[PDB]
DNA sequence: ATATATATATATATATATAT
DNA sequence: ATATATATATATATATATAT
């Protein structure tokens, strides 16, 4: 039923700057130069990523990391590369890292991300294929457990190519009876191409009055799902779906205190700043009551702003969305607005992000994917051929 | 008056009027055109003028500092400790 | 068609450039003095430049650069130079840099930058010819990639000869059907000499009650284009122009949702933004924040010019959506951290020195500007007032 | 409360604290901790000598506890009535001193 | 709209705590 | 023993985020 992954543009042929011999020569030129400064270090593995290259090194016993760390600006000129960056801890091992930038930034095309075992084995109605980690490993994050997401970044930093990537991660794996989609795109370019797909609950909203209406209906549907789950005993939507599935397959099709398996809503909001600039004071409380509690019910938010300042996102809203993604903020205070760290200032722009997992504070840097216009047109087409746009009219 | 003559700074404008009078009649003004002085604003004790007056003056000094360099209006602020509280 | 590059002033003959004997003497003396301080080195090559000569020197095996960065003052003392700044890491070589300010600091012609093969081949409708770098390579950065720009500095740095250099970069590459400007000047005097060219689509805004009208029109054009793209499944202006070019070359031109053409790239050059905000006030701030939050897709790029851009002048919403900062010299160091986020723009020697800060790189590309005498600009404007009619969209 | 780093258990009477503050970010054990505390309340005290009030602005989180014979009020899930139930708790404190 | 409180970057001064 | 490296206190300047 799900469309074939052949609808994506295949992997590209690249110049492949670092051939394995050009990595071996560099590892040896690294060991020699480290020995020249008094630290005896033996390289043991390499991880050529798309943009950087982590030379894992096993320093001899008695060699503190700070001895290797204070030699960054020297290994930089020794290896002729722009800038070395020592990583003190590689979790689970006894090796220090050295992240050499490449001479060429390889593009991460989206067919390369979904061809992983993490994605296909992933058992969730809403996975997100953010992109490749710095070690080339695909990053597959589960939307239903973040739960909410706050994309943000300057103009031209790859946000609505990293929201199309998320929505295509939704489309290629979940059927309309598994995950619906609400889309609120004030700037009527970057989601209006998702017209009439079998997933949408309401059309691609551009009338901000209708946007307030859609969010009102989302709150109402949320609380109706809470009534439905409480009147059965389940704890969240997952247990509810499993229970109704077992009841229906066990010859006992239940009725609503028949009954059917509920989907998982994904309320996408592209360029939230304009929706606040128009109908803000009608939507503040609606989103502050969605992001606050809509986890068990299965109504998730994708709030893609340009700067999460308090004027655009009240602190109450931004305090309940702990999972954020920063795309190349220009200054450093903007990194303090999206994240609560630096880092996001020094991102190479197109694609790159600093996906911040919920529980921790370390931003797991991720190189974004790239879903072009036609690479999405064909997905929308081949998915529209297998369903009708069964909207829900009373939302608006 | 300098944009109406095609000249970008005061020194150039005085050069233009001096040449035009070398060749005879001065410029006509959008009377008879002449040479302009070099205004020199001298605000002594620019730490109590922003305590007697305060908000009123401040942006005027700001505009003089920002724009008035090609117009010949200069400024000599005398203070005692120009911290941001003062300037 | 496009004016000839020879309408400018011809290349300025070199001014007492250091003959190789003096450079070789200074290299030998550098090696001797660094041997006196117990740092074995070897001068590989010497790169002369318009302002600073770069003594490309190479340490011995096991020489930490800090033992040179600390000696950066004694090297100026032993030489006859004012001061020396070391480049701890050169991006692409093993050597370390020793920068010497020339005694006879020469100038940077603009025809020297244009006639270079990089401008002549730069396939962008909107290029910028900033000038020569340290070594003497012409730095020419596209504008549609920035996508905005924040020129800044103090009174007397050269932030107007810079805007004129940018505009004459725009003009010698783009016909009126490829780049249309919207100039605004509070000083009534700087940009008031481009009046009459066909590129403009409105008079050079001189009276500061019409800046609000010009920017209302900019937002109107932005929305018009932003919906005209919406009606065609495109997500930017490059895709739109590619669509219409494919339509034309396939014999069947598309239709206006008349007949569509290629759209020009609007460049809203706002000179002296501070005095603008101090005359007009919050009438304009809204429209500037809007053009920042948008108009990257619609192809409306925004070049500013301020003195110490801060929240007192440029709000945090406007200054966040402007990635590319170009800072001339500034008075303090606290002032340079408002532009570049790092206090490097204080050691600039004025008279057209800048620190081009690309969008998201910790190291600013130091460029030595380009002097464009008013003779050149008057001649270019006289060439344009004849090669095309004075256009003005009257409903503005 | 679980075990210490010495393997031995750490059980502490709540009416000696007499108030407690769980915290910590997501995916750490907060919910399981609260559940363990509540089952500790359960396996030792009959409703004739202990009662509860559960107020969770994240709905259905504590709704696994519904029908317990010592559940003075149902699971307070909204925001408006939380302060009201706490005002009643203040009044109960006052009459319990009187 | 206009004053506070907080966090940050940066610059001095001061000890301790390692290299040579 | 003496030159640096790391932490800390104090003061300035700026950007946000709160309150009147
Ligand atoms: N993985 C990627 N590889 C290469 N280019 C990319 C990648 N991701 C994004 N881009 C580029 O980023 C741009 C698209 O980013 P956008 O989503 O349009 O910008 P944006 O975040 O929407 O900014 P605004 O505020 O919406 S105008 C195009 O120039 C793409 O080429
Ligand atoms: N690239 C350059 N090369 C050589 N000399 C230059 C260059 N740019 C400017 N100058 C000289 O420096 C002077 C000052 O430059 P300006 O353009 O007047 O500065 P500015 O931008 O006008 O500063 P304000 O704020 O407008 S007063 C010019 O008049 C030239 O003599
Ligand atoms: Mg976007
Ligand atoms: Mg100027």
């Amino acid at each position: 039923t799900l469309p074939p992954l052949s609808l994506l543009d295949p992997a590209e042929v690249k110049q492949k700057s670092y051939s394995p011999e050009s990595l071996e020569a560099m590892s040896r030129l690294l060991e020699i130069k480290l020995k020249e400064f008094g630290v005896e270090v033996s390289v043991d593995s390499v991880h050529p990523g798309p943009v950087i290259t982590r030379f894992e090194i096993q320093p001899a016993a008695g060699v503190k990391v700070s001895r290797i760390s204070n030699l960054a600006k020297d290994l930089a000129r020794s290896l002729a590369v722009i800038s070395v960056r020592v990583v003190e801890v590689i979790p689970g091992k006894t090796t220090v890292g050295i992240e050499i930038p490449n001479e060429d930034r390889q593009m991460v095309r989206f067919s390369e991300v979904l061809s992983s075992p993490e994605y296909d084995e992933h058992k969730s109605t809403v996975p997100l294929a953010l992109g490749h980690d710095i070690g080339g490993r695909p990053i597959i994050t589960d939307l239903a457990k973040m739960p909410h997401l706050l994309v943000a970044g300057t103009t031209g930093s790859g946000k609505s190519v990293g929201v199309n990537a998320m929505l295509l991660s939704i489309l290629f794996k979940s059927t309309p009876s598994e995950a619906r989609l609400i889309m609120i795109d004030p700037k009527m370019l970057e989601l209006s191409i998702y017209e009439g797909i079998p997933h949408l609950l309401c059309p691609v909203v551009t009338d901000m009055k209708e946007a307030a209406n859609a969010l009102r209906w989302s709150v109402a549907e949320m609380e109706r799902r809470y009534r439905l789950m409480a009147a059965m005993g389940v704890r969240n939507l997952a247990g509810f779906n499993r229970k109704v599935k077992d009841a229906e397959e066990a010859g006992t099709p239940l009725t609503d205190p028949q009954l059917s398996t509920l989907p998982t809503i994904v309320v996408v909001v592209d360029e939230f700043a304009d929706m606040m600039m128009i109908v803000g004071k009608k939507v503040e409380e609606l989103i502050a009551r969605i992001a606050q509690k809509a986890r068990a019910a299965g109504i998730h938010l994708i709030l893609a702003t340009q700067r999460p300042s308090v004027d655009v996102i009240t602190g109450l809203i931004k305090a309940n969305i702990p999972t954020r993604i920063a795309f190349q903020v220009s200054s450093k205070i903007d990194s303090r607005t999206i994240l609560d760290q630096g880092g996001a200032e020094q991102l190479l722009g197109h694609g790159d992000m600093l996906y911040l997992p919920p529980g921790t504070g370390l931003p797991i840097r991720v190189h974004g994917a790239f879903v072009s216009d036609d690479e999405v047109h064909r997905v929308v087409e081949a998915w529209k051929l297998r369903g009708a746009p069964d909207y829900i009219e009373d939302i608006l | 008056l300098m944009a109406a003559m095609g000249v970008r700074n005061l020194a150039g404008f005085n050069r233009k009027v001096k040449d035009a009078e070398e060749a005879g009649t001065p410029l006509t003004d959008p009377p008879q055109l002449s040479t302009l002085p070099t205004i020199v604003v001298v605000v002594d004790e620019f730490a109590d003028m922003m305590m007697i007056v305060g908000k009123k003056v401040e942006e005027l000094i700001a505009r003089i500092a920002q724009k008035a360099r090609a117009a010949g209006i200069h400024l000599i602020l005398a203070t005692q400790r120009p911290s941001v509280d003062v300037i």
